[PDB]
């Protein structure tokens, strides 16, 4: 029999035990071992988690707000959702959240964190983080004050018809959200998303989104293994802003919806992403009832991109590539006009623009689009 | 600007194992007009092969 | 029956996975998974870890890789590497175009010690010169110092280090006391040396303590469990003892302290150790299948177990950046007062062997 060597082993655990407990918990600790030995984001739910995972769900216990993710198998925090709590203070995206609560979380399902971030808005916790930039493993806590705020908003740009639109999370209405913000503003020729630091959020609006800015559409096909269950989108014939020129922007605080939008683009020559590379969340995962009073979490199908590749591990490596600094300004004054001359905060300001370079060359790259249009009249 | 944490080699004179014939990124990043005009080329390239 | 979750789980990892795997990579990793979430030590050895573990001197140059380069820090004497005079940078470029540089783990873990008589022209290159080189370096089987007794400057104290508790640490510490048995005074140096066969931590505490019970391996098994209890043969049993315990002992290393403390019979020196009390013995369970899994716990004859919680030393004291070196006091082979003032661990050691020498003497 193939499956005797599990039931083998076990038998040999029963007799040479060092602990004392029954077969139940040889049988627990071993499936639980399986499904976090097979991938990481799987868990185990038994009859407890299960019952207070099926239901419960409020807005108050949201908690810090911040997604969590797994790197290589050292716990990472991808990114700090803007405006929350975590945002305000030092957390940082590619930083390893060793501890919660001064609870050692090596090794522990990512479902659990999941849930100990949620809790009592006003009730501080305390996380011990490491970033590779320091030599100290820092700590420091935080109210777990939930904030719910649309990300979505257009912001004009001051000399120039750009717009500017911010989607720092895919909310149930950020496609309305963005199609009323850039129908207010018709004179615009030119959209710089900004999906940098955008976690992720739900595929029902990034198809949408996606959507609004192309005709023929192959959005994305989430495969998985069984052919019958493989499933494509297409984006509809009906596109309002099928011509405006567009850059996007992404680092490695956004994943999930926030490359499935940015990638679809780069594919359909549609935009020129920007910025550095993306973490690459690009898997999916369900709530599997297994057997009586329990069930488990596993990843059933990943997502490909319109070109077949697969965002699970390579991400989208952005077209133009720059780190995040400061612009250089001018610094000298040249003697240009000598004697014996001849003669004859509701919007995005020059010094927001200055302060960071991803946002200049973000600008710069819809210039050339509006240059290269203007050649064709 | 690039942001790093420990030398990319794994030192300055190991693991290493006609300049003039072809632009190389360590002379791109020393200045980034030029730069600038490789990705203004490559935002033309891009938008041209939109027209397919 | 019984096997009713495991087998309902398998099938939905069979269907509902994305990578389609077989229904024999899936059991061995389960019983991986499960070992590893058993107890921390247990590990699964299949058919070739099982050849592996059943079929030995290391190269002992000290690979501490730091900065990534394989910096060496001390060659081990008894290694013809010692001998070559290695120095500190010297670096194992690669075996076969593996770029061991970037993570230095099969040549130490399965060329060193495994058939040591591979021919040794691996790659020789120095810090100064990157180029391969020639040597003549030899490798095979090597010598290990499990004891390293160096007398003392001018006391009759005899330090006695330890690195390793093999078989033949008993006779040589032996040999070593009866050299200068006039000494009055002795200094165990257990950091480090993570462990070693218990019989050996026996034989020791027993070449000290009398009569009591040394220690004991209850485990679970009401069988079994046999206890180790000493015999009157003790030779010294009333020479001053002061042993340096350490983060880095534990094993034999452990029980040896712990034993000696809890018959009073020494002064624990040092800080906190690791409490590697766990024995763990490979068992087959197919016919090239094994499983390594903790057996039995270390309990002292106080009753204490040596987990985690290690051994408490009764002079907390730590290796110090600062000796009382510099303070603005004025107005080879032995160990001179150099190395004793170098670390204050044992200036304390020596210290606390000092009082031992004078209550002696106001009773005697």
């Amino acid at each position: 029999h193939m499956f005797s060597r599990f039931s083998n082993v076990v038998s040999e655990i029963e007799k040479k035990y060092v602990d004392k407990i029954s077969i139940s918990e040889i049988m627990t600790k071993a499936i639980e071992g399986l499904l976090s030995n097979l991938d990481a984001h799987s868990a185990y739910l038994n009859e407890k988690k299960f019952k207070e995972f099926q239901a419960q769900t409020e807005g108050e216990f949201g908690g810090l707000g911040i997604t969590v993710g797994m790197r290589d198998g050292v716990l990472t925090v991808i990114a700090p959702l803007e405006g929350t709590p975590a945002y305000k203070a030092g957390v940082k995206s590619g930083d390893n959240i060793l501890k919660i609560n001064n609870e050692s979380t090596l090794s522990m399902s990512i479902d659990d964190a999941i849930n100990l971030m949620r809790g009592k808005p006003k009730t501080p916790i305390q996380i011990t983080i490491v970033r590779k930039n320091e030599p100290k493993p820092l700590v420091f806590n935080i109210i777990r004050d939930i904030i719910k705020l649309p990300s979505v908003y257009v912001k004009k740009i001051k000399e120039t018809p750009y717009l500017y639109v911010r989607v720092s999370g895919f909310d149930k209405n950020v496609t309305k959200s963005v199609l009323e913000g850039l129908k207010a503003n018709p004179k615009a020729k030119g959209i710089v998303l900004d999906l940098r630091g955008n976690p992720g959020g739900l595929l029902n609006q990034a198809v949408g989104l996606s959507n609004l800015f192309i005709k023929e559409g192959v959005l994305v096909s989430q495969k998985g293994k069984n052919k019958e269950e493989s499933l494509e989108y297409k984006a509809n014939g009906r596109a309002p802003y099928t011509n405006l020129p567009i850059a996007v922007l992404v680092n490695g605080g956004s994943a999930s919806a926030s490359e499935i939008v940015a990638g679809a683009l780069q594919d359909h020559k549609r935009a020129v992403i920007i910025g550095e590379k993306t973490f690459g969340k690009g898997s999916v995962q369900m709530l599997l009832p297994v057997n009586k009073d329990e069930a488990i979490k596993i990843t059933t199908a990943r997502y490909y991109l319109p070109s077949g590749r697969t965002i699970q591990a390579k991400g989208i490596t952005p077209d133009i590539v720059i780190y995040p600094g400061k612009v250089p300004e001018n610094e000298n004054k040249f003697s240009l006009k000598e004697a014996d001359l001849k003669h004859h905060e509701k919007e995005v300001t020059p010094k927001m623009i200055n302060d960071d370079i991803q946002l200049k060359t973000a600008i710069d790259s819809l210039k050339t689009w509006s240059i290269v249009d203007e050649k064709m009249d | 600007p690039e942001n790093e944490n420990k030398f990319s080699l794994k030192e300055a004179d190991l693991k290493h194992h006609e300049e003039e014939k072809e632009v190389t990124p360590k002379m791109i990043n020393d200045d980034i007009q030029l730069k600038t005009a490789i990705d203004s080329l490559k935002t033309w390239s891009i938008v041209d092969e939109k027209m397919d």
